[PDB]
């Protein structure tokens, strides 16, 4: 029965090791992403949560019929 | 010996020679804040996929 239907314990052991490594890395990445989201939304100094401002290319830099703009 | 200007001459844009230096900050502007740095590097696939609950892709 063992020879026909089942493998040795090492296969399940090392597959468990691989699964545990993947899951632990995913958990750490989730916590890191939450912290990064919090910091980026608080400071606004990252790529995320960038809200539009007025384009400076819309300004007319011409004499304006009055010396003081 | 004065000659009256012709039509369209007083409205010309002329050039003037002056020794007055060109002002550098006529608006009295402050120093502009520095921008967010940049996006750099090559794009790699997301580590372990979406990582959304039970999904492995
Ligand atoms: C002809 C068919 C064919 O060509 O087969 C090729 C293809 C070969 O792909 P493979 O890389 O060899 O498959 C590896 C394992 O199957 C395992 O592949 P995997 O580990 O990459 O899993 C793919 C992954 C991502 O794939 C999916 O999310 C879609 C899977 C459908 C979910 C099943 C619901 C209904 C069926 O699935 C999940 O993340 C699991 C989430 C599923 C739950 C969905 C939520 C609803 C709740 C349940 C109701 O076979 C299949 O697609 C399997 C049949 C489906
Ligand atoms: C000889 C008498 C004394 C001893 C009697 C012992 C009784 C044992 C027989 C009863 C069957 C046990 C249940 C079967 C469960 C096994 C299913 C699965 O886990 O096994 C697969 C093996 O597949 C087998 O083909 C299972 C087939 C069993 C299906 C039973 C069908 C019986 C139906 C009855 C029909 C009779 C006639 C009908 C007339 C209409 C594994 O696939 P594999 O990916 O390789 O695994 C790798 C492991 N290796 C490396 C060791 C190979």
């Amino acid at each position: 029965i063992a020879r026909t239907f089942y493998d040795g314990p090492e296969k399940n052991y090392e597959k468990t090791m691989a699964i545990l490594q993947i899951e632990a890395e995913k958990a750490e990445l989730r916590l890191k992403e939450l912290e990064v989201r919090r910091l980026m939304r608080a400071r606004g100094d990252g790529p995320w949560y960038q809200y539009p401002t007025i384009d400076k290319a819309l300004i007319d830099h011409s004499p304006k019929t009055t010396p003081d703009n | 010996g004065w000659v009256r200007p012709d039509l369209g001459e007083l409205s010309k844009v002329t050039k003037v020679k002056t020794d007055r230096p060109l002002p550098e900050n006529p608006y009295h502007s402050r120093a502009r804040p520095e921008p967010n740095p940049e996006a750099e590097g090559d794009l790699k696939p997301a580590k372990h996929g979406s990582r959304l609950f039970f999904w492995t892709m």
